[PDB]
RNA sequence: UCAUGCUUCGCGUGGAGAAUGACGUAGCAUGCUAC
RNA sequence: GUAGCAUGCUACGUCAUUCUCCACGCGAAGCA
């Protein structure tokens, strides 16, 4: 054994230690991205072949440099030195040493490796994309080894936390350039091999956490200057390590260093078109699709997607000022305005409007909304800004003075708290009590909700397997009818609504739908898709009872905005909420057995049912802009009769100029939105339902791939899984023979009931068990990864007994009652949440009950399932809510009688204080 | 019913402080407006009476606003 | 629904068809009669659904004309009822500290500043007179929201400085109240 | 009503068939008498409604065009004044910066967010807490985006003047934060 | 300042439809009167 | 047999309510 080790340590200054075991294999458990004729996945597995020997430097002080020895065939053995051999000269190949060493009887071949690094960078990557909390050892020891944290570290309170401690995001930038070595070893790696002549894949485990590669175990050698790299799954699997860990931050620095100063970029300069081009024939030179900078010139939506998402990495890149509406001066009449002509999206490129027509003569009530709308004149007339409360880049301030906000304390309604404590309620220990309060905010208040968007960091999706999930997602979503409608059919609920900024100075959106005709509103609609109109959204401030310390601030998208986007979208959305069945329950009613049909309907035909649920923590504030760009494409894959490519593409340029990168109005002065949802657009239920199901089927994409593959006892699901590596890193077109036959997986197996950012999953508990479904822990991980959230114990539910219903879905719980000598389930609600919403109120008025006999009449229909709870306080909340509304109309008719002596008594108000008023509500007839 | 009742009493003196323009202050009414926030939240009742008082000091310390001896008496 | 010619007149026609039945007269008097009794409950029955209708309208105007006025009034004297219900609130509470504070306000003791919740905090208390403080000032140590506060400072009426000693029986008329006690929660 | 066309026959109907109701006339005639007043009546009942509805309808088309007319008012209202904001900011831009910056362009475009950060006359900052004073505006001329900027005058949140010289370590917990100081820029841009 | 959607309750006006009742006009079967 | 009145069926017009659906206005409530 002493032997074997001074051969291994071979012609060299290597002073190295055993491992393994005295000549022996070392078990180990490592990520393989392996894709063989039996098995395929991206997979955790055991492989004990080699024989580790750490090399030990200054002095017995130990290091991170493994002579990795293996035992060969000497078959392959003579392969992987004749292709070696060719590869010797490249840097970016670990040193071998091939050595046949008599150990039992014969000379038995032995491939040494030379400083290896203990993980590779398939290891990285797994332990970065499949995060557990409970056993993420594999991450704590490589952020450990490579001075990004120090071992005490990791004894912070929830240090992974994304939100808890921000600081985190630090720990693994200092990743970065080591990553980003490894990205330019692998293309000096495949010029090598396309030099002598080698066909082979490069996989992300033969890629120690140095960039040198050292495994040539299934390269061809084909004729010399033409072998082809493979390289797919190599770049799609490392994609969300190349953001999460920030590696071409070093691309900010002169001539590509971090102890050198930034570049001073030119301001003028937008068109930053030929440095995408140079970035990416630098770090991604051999990946094979074709990659427009500027997506106005990509083919279809699985083509602006890929090219985006490499738009995403690159725009990180480039000083922050230069995207933004492209500004030009036009003259009208002969006085020269500055009105936008174009748009550099960060991840669409540089969008340049059509028809624009310069030297006009008038302007139009479209011209005149158009030219308002935009930020141009508004910004540049501003006065320059620099707030320090946010980080959010600040454009300008409109006054000359900041607007602070406030929230007031909300009103008492003592009337109904003395009834209800005249009631028994509000003892000490009663298990109803007063949670919901509405909380007031100091001066700051929009601000701080507003600098809650530095949660959205540029995230770069894995795309190879984002353009399946996309169509599997389409999938979920083929049952509609959608398309572009004139202006003569698109269905405004309340024209009461403000118009958002600056159209709010002059009216409401009344006034815009009317003072502009059907004509009007067709042409600024078909501008619209040939042209980029950005806007400006005002941060509104939401005014509600709560539980939680957070002034919610909405999105108040301006009209110029909203009329395009509802021609544009209304079809389908009015299509989605009139669907009963569908995994979107949107429009559904809880009330006359809604609620008991969307349960039947979830729990469907699976097979061993465990229902599981989630919430994302800030669903519109951490969205990366990657999944609701795809939000946007999947609702716009129903306009393929009357939109073309090009109309489809402004349509999504429009979206993302002023509802994803807008140009906000927070309190008289204007930002810059670095991304996510605007909640507030024409779209953001539906777009938040999309975002939903994405995540729902990624997380059951990596749940089947992760798995071994080898212990699947089920031979369909082994050849599920099989193909569906084939369809994510070995083809670039669409299978649907295989998106039919995965969507039909996920239905039999895994039923969804989605409504914004809240889904209810019924899934197979022996498929989840074995790993064959997506579990909690896959959603989490998957969470973690491409959202920047880390989804606490808080957000997430699991029920094993699905006869008790979803634990909470709408903030309403279920209960199986005995409906009209049935068995149904029911939804009620917090009973503090009813009591709270008695007891305080928005305004004065509605402290005085007998004017509002209605705020209590719908209360009691929420809180009407309360009373076939067990708990008995949870009744008497009912009971309370029938004496007092009874209350109310004594005292109604008595002050009417005292004041006009007009006795007011009529037989069609006692149902209000009777149950089977309420009854009615949840027996399916009406 | 001692604690929600607290919870009440703070919602009042808190609109009662900003019925008084105690919002033209800054510094006064964030102060007012993390002590009522804090009473809201409140799990101890010791606590809500011991924040509850500064609240109540605020209340008094402008004492052209609010005639105690006529509202008390 | 009496009160009305209309009903009136469909009484009597109602009489006189319970009237004739009983006699068995010719049938043709009796479906003429029928015909004129049906139109004067016809007539009725017009006038019946004109009263019904004027007298919902009537209570829908007096419903209206109630609510406005009740708004009115709650919108108007917010600012009293505001402020007497939360002395209500507070005399209802009966707590040591808030009690204490409110009785010291009434006299005029409110403090300059927040009530401090923590040790190394500083309050300041306006003293009117010297019957209220020695109702609260005892010894060098200040008894104000149900604590000990530390004298740490007696500022006269005049920003001059006034030593403990200095305020006494006699020397009350002397010293230039109200003072300012700035003590330190102990 | 009773000034419909035809209302004069049901009239004189209704008063023959009146006259033969008494004063001593025909028994079995008198019954022509009512047939023929029920089918005048009949007549102008029809009448009297369809009149009725056509009424209603010119009532209806005279809330119709007064609705465009408040439309139309409306419409004219906010063209002039959405029209006498954009000529109100398009006399604040300094035409000699913005010129400047706009024809050093390679084509006329230049993005939207550098119009402020290299044409606008005066800076206003924002400052949460004291150390952040310090960091950015400390002095009375500091330097930001590649130009020098005077302060000109630093309100609190209750936007009442305080003196740089009340900005201090010691006297920040007596300020009323954030401090919005608005500096003017220097020279243009030296 | 208070956005985009969905759902429900209350009241009012308009239109359509159905049910019972009332009056009238028209068509078919029998009885009575003027000729 | 023409015309008128009585009894029995079908068609049309006008009113009196009861209910169903929708179109809108107004007030209110919950939910993402
Ligand atoms: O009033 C609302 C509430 C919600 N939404 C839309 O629904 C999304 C989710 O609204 P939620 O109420 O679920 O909250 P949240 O997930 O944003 O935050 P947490 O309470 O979990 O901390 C929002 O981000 C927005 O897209 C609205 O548009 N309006
Ligand atoms: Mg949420
Ligand atoms: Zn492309
Ligand atoms: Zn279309």
């Amino acid at each position: 054994a002493q032997s074997f080790l001074n051969r291994v340590c071979g012609v060299s200054a290597a002073r190295l230690t055993p491992c393994g075991t005295g000549t022996s294999t070392d078990v180990v458990y490592r990520a393989f991205d392996i894709y063989n004729d039996k098995v395929a996945g991206f997979a955790k597995f055991l492989k004990t072949n080699c024989c580790r020997f750490q090399e030990k430097d200054e002095d017995d002080n130990l290091i991170d440099s493994y002579f990795v020895v293996k035992r060969h065939t000497f078959s392959n053995y003579q392969h992987e030195e004749t292709i070696y051999n060719l590869l010797k000269d490249c840097p970016a190949v670990a040193k071998h040493d091939f050595f046949k060493f008599r150990i039992d009887g014969d000379m038995v071949p032995h491939i040494s490796r030379q400083r290896l690094t203990k993980y590779t960078m398939a290891d990285l990557v797994y332990a970065l994309r499949h995060f557990d909390e409970g056993n993420c050892d594999t991450l704590k020891e490589i952020l450990v080894t490579y001075n990004c944290c120090d071992d005490d570290y990791f004894n912070k309170k929830d240090w992974y936390d994304f939100v808890e401690n921000p600081d985190i995001l630090r720990v693994y930038a200092n990743l970065g350039e080591r990553v980003r070595q490894a990205l330019l070893k692998t293309v000096q790696f495949c010029d090598a091999m396309r030099n002598a002549g080698i066909v082979g894949v490069l996989t992300l485990d033969n890629q120690d956490l140095n960039g040198n590669w050292y495994d040539f175990g299934d390269f061809i050698q084909t004729t010399p200057g033409s072998g082809v790299p493979v390289v797919d799954s190599y770049y799609s699997l490392l994609m969300p390590i190349l953001t999460l860990t920030r590696a071409l931050t070093a691309e900010s620095h002169v001539d590509t260093d971090l102890t050198k100063p930034y570049i001073k970029w030119d301001l003028l300069k937008y068109d930053f078109t030929e440095e995408r081009l140079k970035l990416f024939d630098r770090y991604f030179k051999y990946w094979d699709q074709t990659y427009h900078p500027n997506c106005v010139n990509c083919l279809d939506d699985r083509c602006i997607l890929h090219c985006a998402n490499f738009n995403v990495l690159f725009s990180t890149v480039f000083p922050p000022t230069s995207f933004g509406p492209l500004v030009r001066k036009i003259f009208v009449d002969g006085v020269p305005f500055v009105v936008s002509t174009g748009y550099h999206f960060r991840e669409l490129g540089v969008v340049h409007n059509q028809d624009v027509n310069l030297h006009s003569s008038r302007l139009s009530f479209k011209e005149l909304l158009v030219y308002a709308a935009d930020p141009a004149m508004h910004a540049a007339s501003g006065n320059l800004l620099l707030d320090k409360r946010t980080t959010c880049f600040s454009v300008a301030a409109l006054t000359n003075n900041v607007a602070f906000q406030t929230v007031k304390p909300g009103n008492f309604n003592k009337d109904f708290y003395d009834f209800a404590v005249s009631k028994g309620f509000f003892k000490e220990g009663s298990s109803v009590e007063l949670k919901h309060f509405f909380f007031a905010q100091d001066g700051n208040a929009a601000i701080s909700d507003y600098d809650y968007y530095r949660y959205n960091l540029p995230t770069m999706c894995d795309i190879r397997q984002l353009l399946f999930v996309v169509e599997v997602v389409d999938k979920y979503f083929d049952c509609y009818d959608g398309g572009c409608i004139n202006a003569n059919q698109v269905i405004v609920n309340n024209l009461d609504k403000s118009a958002g900024f600056p159209f709010n100075k002059w009216g409401k959106a009344r006034l815009y739908y009317d003072s502009m005709s059907y004509e009007d509103q067709d042409a600024l609609f078909a501008y619209t898709k040939r042209n980029v109109i950005p806007t400006i959204t005002q941060m509104n401030l939401k005014y509600a009872i709560s539980a939680k310390n957070r002034a919610r601030t909405v999105a108040g998208v301006s009209i110029c905005s909203t009329m395009t986007n509802r021609q544009f979208h209304q079809k389908l959305l009015k299509s989605i909420a009139a669907t009963r069945g569908a995994t979107v329950v949107i429009g559904t009613s809880k009330f006359y057995g809604g609620w008991h049909n969307m349960l039947k309907t979830v729990y469907s035909d699976v097979e061993n049912p465990h229902l599981m649920g989630w919430d994302y923590p800030k669903c519109d504030r951490a969205m990366p802009n990657m999944l609701r760009i795809m939000a946007s494409l999947v609702l716009a894959r129903k306009h393929t009769t009357c939109c073309s490519l090009s109309h489809r593409f402004y349509r999504l340029a429009n979206e993302c100029a002023q509802v994803l990168s807008e140009m906000v109005m927070c309190g008289g002065s204007l930002y810059v939105k670095p991304g996510g949802t605007s909640s507030g657009d024409a779209t953001t239920a539906y777009a938040n339902s999309v975002f939903n199901i994405c995540q729902a089927v990624t997380a059951n994409v990596n749940a089947l791939l992760s798995t071994d593959g080898n212990k699947i006892a089920d031979k369909y699901v082994r050849n599920l899984q099989h193909r569906l590596y084939e369809c994510l890193y070995r083809n670039r077109d669409v299978d649907t023979d295989f998106v039919n036959e995965f969507y039909a997986y996920l239905r039999k197996h895994f039923s969804m009931m989605i409504l914004s950012d809240d889904a209810v999953v019924c899934f197979n508990s022996t498929y989840a068990s074995q790993g064959l479904v997506a579990s909690i822990k896959n959603f989490k991980s998957v969470l973690y990864y491409q959202n920047n959230v880390f989804m606490s114990e808080a957000k997430c539910w699991t029920e094993t007994d699905l006869t008790k219903g979803p634990h909470e879905f709408c903030s309403q719980h279920t209960m199986l009652v005995k409906q009209g000598d049935d068995y149904v389930y029911l939804p009620y609600p917090d009973p503090s949440r009813i009591l709270g919403a008695g007891c305080f109120v928005d305004d004065i008025v509605k402290t005085d009950g007998t004017l509002m006999i209605e705020r209590f009449v719908s209360l009691a229909i929420d809180a009407y399932p309360l009373t076939k709870h067990p708990n008995q306080e949870y009744a008497d909340v009912f009971h309370l809510y029938l004496q007092y509304i009874r209350k109310l109309h004594d005292e109604l008719t008595g002050h009417m009688l005292d004041m006009y002596s007009v006795m007011l008594t009529n037989d069609n108000t006692s149902r209000y204080w009777e149950p089977e008023f309420y009854e009615a509500m949840y027996t399916p007839h009406t | 019913s001692k604690m929600s009742d607290v919870k009440c009493t703070s919602v009042v003196l808190l609109s009662v402080l900003q019925q008084l323009r105690v919002e033209s202050s800054s510094k006064l009414w964030a102060q007012c407006v993390q002590l009522h926030n804090d009473i809201l939240l409140a799990k101890d009742t010791t606590e809500a009476f011991e924040k509850m008082v500064s609240l109540l000091s605020v209340l008094l310390s402008m004492q052209g606003a609010v005639d105690i001896n006529k509202l008390c008496e | 629904f009496s009160s009305l010619p209309s009903y009136a007149a469909f009484a009597t026609a109602q009489e006189a068809y319970e009237q004739a039945v009983a006699n068995g007269d010719s049938e043709v008097v009796l479906k003429k009669l029928k015909k004129s009794l049906n139109v004067a409950k016809s007539e009725f029955d017009r006038d019946a659904a004109m009263q019904r209708k004027l007298e919902k309208m009537a209570d829908q105007a007096m419903t209206q004309m109630y609510k406005q006025a009740r708004s009115e009034d709650k919108r108007a004297k917010v600012t009293s009822a505001m402020q007497t219900m939360l002395f209500t609130m507070l005399r209802k509470l009966d707590n040591d500290a808030l009690n204490n504070i409110i009785n010291n306000a009434r006299d005029g003791c409110v403090p300059l500043n927040i009530i401090p919740l923590t040790t190394a905090a500083k309050l300041m208390v306006v003293i009117p007179d010297y019957n209220t403080y020695k109702n609260t000032c005892d010894g060098t140590t200040f008894t104000y929201a149900s604590a000990l506060w530390e004298i740490q400072q007696v500022v006269d009426a005049d920003s001059k400085i006034v030593q403990l000693s200095e305020i006494s029986m006699d020397n009350s008329p002397n010293l230039a109240w109200p003072l300012i006690v700035t003590a330190l929660r102990a």
